[PDB]
């Protein structure tokens, strides 16, 4: 339940998947990482939680919502995660 | 519903 922050170096794609979101009624949590991807690259790990995207807080999220930020996101990828 | 790559 500790907390980290990354701010990922672009461009994508990312290297990770994701499930969860207020339409799937549990939290935004990695759920896939890319061997050798950019996300693996900063010690994401599976099952991590989502807290922030680029500042927002991610609780309110859908699930197309946190990927559209993600995937169109301008420049690095900052988010706030928790441990799993 | 599916897996998609980000």
């Amino acid at each position: 339940m500790s907390n980290y922050s990354v701010s990922l170096v672009g461009p994508a794609p990312w290297g990770f998947r994701l499930q969860g979101g207020k339409d799937f009624n549990m939290p935004l949590t990695i759920s896939s990482l890319k061997d050798g991807g950019k996300a693996a690259q900063a010690n994401v790990r599976i099952g991590d939680v989502v807290l922030s995207i680029d500042g927002i807080n991610a609780q309110g999220m859908t699930h197309l919502e946190a990927q559209n930020k993600i995937k169109g996101c301008t420049g690095s990828l900052n988010m706030t995660l928790q441990r799993a | 519903d599916q897996l998609i790559d980000l």
